[PDB]
């Protein structure tokens, strides 16, 4: 079936490659890779983060409320006698 | 010809993982299937060893595990490995599902359906292993899960009593749990092979959602070394969990043996289940609760049917992405609610989270897809 | 609801810190002379003390101190004999009904995994042992209960088990209640998890190895993938 | 070597013959009054006699005749109570060492599968029960053995257990040794294989069915294969 | 196209047992493979049920089987079926081997070798099931079979003690027997599938030993109904053995529980093993005895190599046929000798039978084949 | 691979068949089948049977001999005293 002899039909594309032993494995990290990671974080920040911030607010609120609910109310004894 | 292609067994291996054409551009999210397989293998091996020391009898189960962890040479670490491997197995499983939801790989219908089957099987297996120690949590977990079939209106109670083998949970039920837990993993193995057979007829989808037949590379050497790297990382994490912090996920209430006369005040299943538990807790009706429990997973089967977009992947679809991450946070919320007592704030929050889960899958995503289509003018 | 125990600075809580075996040796005396009246420790035997704080001969000596049932003999009858290394610490009661009858309806639990079967672990137990006091105003206790804020419910059947000079340690340490509590707690830690020290020992090694293997295999990956990472394309139609 | 038992004509030995339940009822009295002094029958309980030769009420009545240990009670102590349907026939000795001590070193076996655990089955046992006699010339027996040609070795610890009028049957049958032996043997047959009658019952049905299905499927096969069985060939080259 | 050919799973089924081309002229001797598969399936089902009531502990094994046969509803017949199915399994296995020896089907090398593997696996499985009741014969069988590795000169005794898990046969060994007996049948299943995969690449040999590609018929309907007929016959025999005469093959000495201090005077394994036992009894040397025991089966692997005939089948080769039936009688003789005490007549007869078995396979058949060739003038 | 379209090459063979519903399933048993079975037994009798006869003789001999060996020899007591 699917085999490297007849996958698709292409015309007029040229490629060039070096061998691994001719070139470096980690050529430019701090001059190219770091800024690229930075933009890659920039492009997705506001699509992911705010939902989790909202989750954090909800969690803390619900915890606080549950913990208030367990403390004794002075009006339950002071009001009528 | 080379021997690589001289023979059916060898040629199937070759078409599987030597000369298979893979996309050049797939990312780390595609490593989690091989890690799943690794985890299955680890579980089977460590289980076959444990099996030779465990006792499927309610008067010695607990103490057989004590024997394993105290007297068997390095038995403690074998126990630790089994228990932590299950956790890793589910971590990988959840991430594996989520990928496919994000990148639109559910359009490979056969692979997707066999995946749903596998999810169900793995969950059954994990639960039937969780009751074997016969601690205080194990017992009541068994009880609840076997009472679930009482909700079937005409035949339910009889089904419960036919699974118990008696008037109540007891010795005849533990051997059933153990036989089933022994046999299921191998059915899982066979179905995994069918799963991959179905996959290799089309090949892998990729992050861009467009056809990659102009830039296919062979599986070997590229993805061989890539998956080996992934495995090394998984082993580092697993070892640190096994030796440096073994009690991180552990539950004290399962170090008390079973007492049929007392349920403990605070109930909590294993973490990979909490969310279902929350869903089950959220409906004030028995039958409706069980129905919701099962639909929560069965709903994946109609996602392919509700797909309206012209494009396959969410990579180029921002509104979609926003909704995706909101759904993930709803699931986190259900997990958190599952850990808390059944008290009023958490009751109300859980009900909202459940309604929003189904709402989002069934309504909001389809409609955002239509809006998106209109914005691109088709 | 119950009061949350504070965290005490236990010397074994570091990632690679071992247990203090002196404290184990003293804690075991505490568990002989005091705590093995009510409580069982069904999963520990004398052979387990060998190489931890005792030689084989001295552990045999400990064993020898106790009578144990055995048989049948050649006539078909049971008898009593001195203990051996392979015998388990003896039970205080024959059955749990008898245990309840001797403690006004309450059942003392087995302390073989008490430290792993309670929230807070050895922080809780210490807190419980040192923590008795007189009740608040408005509170009353039914027949045969004590007040203790670190118990869930604050009413507990167990009377304060220890005080200063309730025993004497063979190493000359002064036996103040606090010292006794800390030592018995160390001993319960050891009783719940014998693999502790060897586990940390083994972590150092195999974690060093698995940490080493990451960058090496990453380098191999980068080597194989450099061919594609630097590839250059061009399009040249006849136009 | 041992003497080969002859074949007796037992009424249950036919392919579809059932057991004689009267003989079972008498054999069970033999096993009460005589043979349950030495021997255990650990795998039979009173509930098993219901619907075989007794009603539920009468089997409860049999049960009630025996004291059985139970407990612990609310104080942690054991006690004695009358029997119930779900109790097993009682043991004669507490342990096998005590059994040997009471029989001069020999151990009486459990008779719950004795009929399936011996060559010849109930032919042997009958032969053994009726078969004692005085020894040949030149033969001698050590202290406390009897002679019996149907035992391997011909020396046996068990003294002749039965004789005429060693008990009385409630149905008025005359209790000659031979009658007693035949009946206890029938009872041991039933004790070794309760499914007997129902098994033969069920054979009739499903064997009739499996016998019927052979010619039908053979006909279907022949039908499908007639195409090839009558085929005709010819060779016609242009030559 | 028809759906029969629309899809990989369906098309594999179709190439397997719908449109497969089979010889028109093969006889009843070719029915025994399908009966073998049936037997495997029967064994797995009845075993999964038994498993849920059995106790792998030396203090309750015996009594758990008593419980099964007395208190479980129709448990007695399930026990009966399991035990008799094993016997049928070996009957079919022996006949299946013999066919191939007679009709020259060992020239399908891959199928033959996978068959030898399967024989070995099935024997292991059967033996490890035979010791589970923990009767008096089971115990000493275990003992002998686990002492066999003491014959390995440098490392043997240590292997024995590492399989025992202690100083002697005991509780730790029974759970090992039970885990292995649980897992092996499924390995057998997988290897059976590989076996048939190898077969379908060439197709079935036939009685005449000449190529049948001029007269192939489809598998369906012809051999479907033929094999169904065979199955009906097997079920008739199995039922009559289960209900009408259950004690025919039964052994009384295994209704006495185990006694580590006394071996009974007369020792006899299960019938399908007697012949090996006889062979093992015939060599006055330990190591030589074990070596012969294993070579007796391993010798099948070099039959393809000793084949000299121009023709494949014995159908047209009379001297050959005479020798074949003489070999079968030698095996009957070994079976008979295995049943008898170790006394002088039987000692001598067994030694002759063993030497003649190996002689015949290794020398006489090759030479008769050469004579035959010369008589036909090639 | 092996498929009913291209198994082998044949020329000039004619076949004829009826349908199953046109003909009988057991057409002639006692006039044709029985004699055929008889010859089929004849053609193999002397290639199979004598070996089993020899086995039977060996079995009976060995049984008899073993059973003789268990009987007491009078000369073992009569000869010298
Ligand atoms: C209480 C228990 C009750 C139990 C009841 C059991 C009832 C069972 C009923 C079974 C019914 C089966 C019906 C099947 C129909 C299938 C139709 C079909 O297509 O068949 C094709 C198939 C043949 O296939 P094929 O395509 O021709 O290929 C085969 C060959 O390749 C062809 O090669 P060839 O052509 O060269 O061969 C020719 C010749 C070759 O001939 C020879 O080789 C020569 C033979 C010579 C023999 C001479 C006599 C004996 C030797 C004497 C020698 C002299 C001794 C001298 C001694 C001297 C001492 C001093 O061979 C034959 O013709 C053989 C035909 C006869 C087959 C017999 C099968 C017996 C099955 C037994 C089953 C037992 C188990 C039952 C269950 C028990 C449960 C407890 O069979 C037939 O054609 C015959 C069908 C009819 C068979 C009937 C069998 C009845 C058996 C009844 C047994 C009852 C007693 C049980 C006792 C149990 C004790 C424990
Ligand atoms: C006694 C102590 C132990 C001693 C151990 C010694 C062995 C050490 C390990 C050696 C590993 C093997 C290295 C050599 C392998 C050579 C393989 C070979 O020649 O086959 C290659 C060639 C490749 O196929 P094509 O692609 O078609 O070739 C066409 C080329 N244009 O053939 C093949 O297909 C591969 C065949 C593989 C054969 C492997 C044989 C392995 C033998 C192992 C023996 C081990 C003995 C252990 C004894 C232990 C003590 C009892
Ligand atoms: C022991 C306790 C375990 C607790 C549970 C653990 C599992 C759940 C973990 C949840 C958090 C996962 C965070 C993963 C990192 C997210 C990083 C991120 O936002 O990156 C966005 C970045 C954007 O890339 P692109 O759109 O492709 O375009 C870039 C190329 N130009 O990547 C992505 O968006 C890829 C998203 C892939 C899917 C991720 C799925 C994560 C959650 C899956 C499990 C959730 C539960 C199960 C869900 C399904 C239930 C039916
Ligand atoms: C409520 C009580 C229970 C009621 C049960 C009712 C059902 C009873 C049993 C019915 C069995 C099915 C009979 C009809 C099958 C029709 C199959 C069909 O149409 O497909 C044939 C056609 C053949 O393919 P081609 O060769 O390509 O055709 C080309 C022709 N030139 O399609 C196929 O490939 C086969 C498709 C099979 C579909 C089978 C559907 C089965 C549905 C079963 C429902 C059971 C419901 C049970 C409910 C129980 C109570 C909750
Ligand atoms: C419960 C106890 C079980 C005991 C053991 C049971 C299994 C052993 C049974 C042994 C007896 C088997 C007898 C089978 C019937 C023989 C009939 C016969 O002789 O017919 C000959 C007739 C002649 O036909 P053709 O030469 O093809 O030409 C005719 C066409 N013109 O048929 C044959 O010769 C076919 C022979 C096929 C093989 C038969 C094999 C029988 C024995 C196999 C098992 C023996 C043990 C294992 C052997 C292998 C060990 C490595
Ligand atoms: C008899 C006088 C006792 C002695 C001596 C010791 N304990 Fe005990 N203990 C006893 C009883 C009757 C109970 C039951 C309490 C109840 O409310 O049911 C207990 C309980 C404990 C517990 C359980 C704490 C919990 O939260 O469940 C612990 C951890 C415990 N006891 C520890 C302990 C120690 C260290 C002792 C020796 C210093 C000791 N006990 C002695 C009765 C008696
Ligand atoms: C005490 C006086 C006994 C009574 C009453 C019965 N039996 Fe017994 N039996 C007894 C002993 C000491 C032995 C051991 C014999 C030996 O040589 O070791 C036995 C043995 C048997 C056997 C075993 C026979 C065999 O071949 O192993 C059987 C079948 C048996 N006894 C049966 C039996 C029956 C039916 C009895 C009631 C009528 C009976 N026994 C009573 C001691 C005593
Ligand atoms: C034991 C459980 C499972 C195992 C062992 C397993 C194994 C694998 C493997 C090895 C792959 C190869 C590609 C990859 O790794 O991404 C894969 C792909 C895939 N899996 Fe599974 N899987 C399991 C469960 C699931 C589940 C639960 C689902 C969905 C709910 C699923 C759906 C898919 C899909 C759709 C693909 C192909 C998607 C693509 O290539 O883009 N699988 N699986
Ligand atoms: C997908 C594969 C498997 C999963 C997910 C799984 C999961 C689990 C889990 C969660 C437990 C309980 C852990 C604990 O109590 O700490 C368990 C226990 C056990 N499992 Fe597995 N298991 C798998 C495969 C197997 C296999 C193939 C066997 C074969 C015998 C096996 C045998 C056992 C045994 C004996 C126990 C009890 C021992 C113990 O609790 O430590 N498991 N399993
Ligand atoms: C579990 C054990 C086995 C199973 C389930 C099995 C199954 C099968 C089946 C279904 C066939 C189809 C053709 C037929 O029925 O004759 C077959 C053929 C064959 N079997 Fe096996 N078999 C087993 C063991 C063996 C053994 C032990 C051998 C040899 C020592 C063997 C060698 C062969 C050969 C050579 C063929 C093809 C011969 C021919 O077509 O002429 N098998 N087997
Ligand atoms: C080729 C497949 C199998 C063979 C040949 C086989 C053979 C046997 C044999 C000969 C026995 C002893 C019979 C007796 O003592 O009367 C036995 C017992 C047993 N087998 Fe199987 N077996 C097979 C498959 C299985 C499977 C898949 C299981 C799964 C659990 C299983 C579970 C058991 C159990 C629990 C027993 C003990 C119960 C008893 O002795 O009645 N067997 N097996
Ligand atoms: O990891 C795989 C993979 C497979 C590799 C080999 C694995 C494996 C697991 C266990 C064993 Cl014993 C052998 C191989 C199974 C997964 C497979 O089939 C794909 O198609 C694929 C496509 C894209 C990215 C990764 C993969
Ligand atoms: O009350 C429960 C409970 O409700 C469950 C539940 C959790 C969800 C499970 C579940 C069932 C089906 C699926 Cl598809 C997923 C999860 C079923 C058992 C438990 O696991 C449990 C464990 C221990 C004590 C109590 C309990
Ligand atoms: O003395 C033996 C003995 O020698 C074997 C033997 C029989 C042959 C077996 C065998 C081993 C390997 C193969 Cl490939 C085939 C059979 C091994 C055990 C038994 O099965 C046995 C059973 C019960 C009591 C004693 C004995």
């Amino acid at each position: 079936g699917r085999e490297f002899g007849n996958l698709t039909r292409i015309r007029h594309v040229i490629s060039y490659s070096l061998s691994p032993l001719e070139q470096r494995a980690l050529p430019h990290v701090l001059s190219k890779g770091v800024p690229n990671m930075l933009r890659r974080v920039r492009e997705s920040f506001f699509r992911v983060v705010p939902q989790f911030v909202v989750f954090y607010l909800l969690y803390t609120w619900g915890t606080e409320e549950f913990e208030k609910s367990k403390r004794k109310n002075p009006a339950a004894y002071e009001n009528d006698k | 010809t080379p021997m690589r292609k001289s023979n059916p067994i060898m040629k199937m291996i070759n078409h599987s993982l030597i000369d298979l054409p893979t996309p050049s551009n797939i990312s780390m999210w595609w490593n989690f299937g091989s890690l799943l397989a690794f985890c299955l293998i680890l579980q089977i091996i460590t289980g076959l060893f444990l099996a030779m020391h465990y006792s499927p009898d309610t008067s010695s189960a607990f103490s057989s595990i004590a024997h394993i962890t105290r007297d068997v040479n390095h038995g403690w670490i074998i126990r630790y490995l089994h228990a932590n491997g299950a956790s890793m197995f589910f971590i990988c499983l959840f991430l594996h599902v989520g990928r496919g939801l994000y990148y639109g790989s559910f359009l490979l219908l056969k692979t997707w359906n066999t995946g749903i089957m596998l999810l169900f099987l793995t969950m059954a297996t994990a639960f039937m292993g969780y009751v074997l120690p016969w601690g205080q949590m194990s017992f009541w977990g068994a009880t609840v899960i076997t009472n679930l079939l009482s909700a079937i209106p005409y035949i339910g109670t009889d089904l419960v009593q036919w699974i118990w083998g008696g008037y109540s949970i007891g010795n005849p039920t533990l051997s059933r749990f153990f036989t089933l837990h022994f046999i299921l993993p191998f059915i899982i193995t066979a179905l995994t092979m069918v799963h991959l057979l179905f996959l290799h007829e089309t090949g892998s989808n990729n992050p861009c959602g467009i056809s990659s037949d102009s830039d296919k590379i062979p599986f070997h050497p590229y993805y061989t070394i890539k998956d080996i790297l992934g495995l090394v990382l998984l082993l580092f994490i697993l070892t640190t969990l096994t030796l440096l912090s073994p009690n991180l996920l552990n539950d004290p209430d399962n170090y008390i043996p079973a007492d049929p006369l007392n349920t403990p005040p605070h109930i909590k299943p294993e973490w990979y289940f909490l969310f279902a538990y929350a869903i089950l807790r959220s409906v004030p009706n028995k039958l409706g609760g069980v129905l919701a429990l099962f639909l929560s997973i069965l709903i994946l089967s109609i996602i392919p049917t509700l797909h309206n977009s012209k494009q396959q992947s969410m990579m180029f679809r921002p509104l979609s992405q926003f909704l995706f991450w909101f759904l993930i946070t709803t699931l986190l919320t259900l997990t958190w609610i599952g850990s808390q007592p059944v008290s009023q704030p958490f009751i109300f929050i859980g009900q909202l989270a459940s309604t929003m889960y189904f709402t989002t899958v069934l309504i909001l995503m389809p409609l955002t897809s239509l809006i998106e289509n209109n914005l691109l003018k088709w | 609801v119950a009061l949350h125990p504070p965290s005490y600075p236990w010397s074994h809580s570091g990632f690679l810190s071992s247990l203090d075996h002196t404290s184990i040796r003293r804690g075991f005396q505490v568990y002989k002379q005091v705590c093995s009246s009510c409580h069982s420790m069904n999963f520990v035997a004398y052979r387990h003390l060998v190489g931890v704080c005792y030689t084989e001969d001295e552990a045999k000596a400990l064993a020898a101190e106790v009578e144990v049932q055995d048989g049948p003999n050649e006539n078909g009858e049971m008898f009593m004999r001195p203990g051996k290394l392979f015998d388990y610490f003896p039970k205080p009661y024959p059955n749990s009904e008898a245990a309840r009858a001797a403690n006004n309806g309450a059942l003392p639990p087995d302390l073989s995994y008490i430290a792993r079967a309670r929230h807070g672990g050895e922080d809780y137990i210490f807190s419980l042992l040192t923590g008795y006091c007189e009740p608040p105003t408005g509170v009353s206790l039914r027949e045969g209960l004590y007040f203790n804020p670190y118990f869930p419910g604050q009413a507990i059947a167990m009377a304060p088990p220890i005080y200063t000079d309730v025993l004497e340690f063979d190493d000359g340490t002064p036996a103040t209640m606090s010292q006794i509590a800390k030592d018995v707690c160390t001993f319960l830690r050891w009783a719940s998890e014998p693999e502790h020290d060897h586990r940390k020992r083994m972590a150092l090694k195999m974690l060093t190895m698995m940490a080493l293997l990451i960058p090496l295999t990453y380098i191999m990956k980068r080597h194989k993938w450099s061919v594609l990472k630097s590839r250059k394309l061009a399009y040249r139609p006849p136009k």
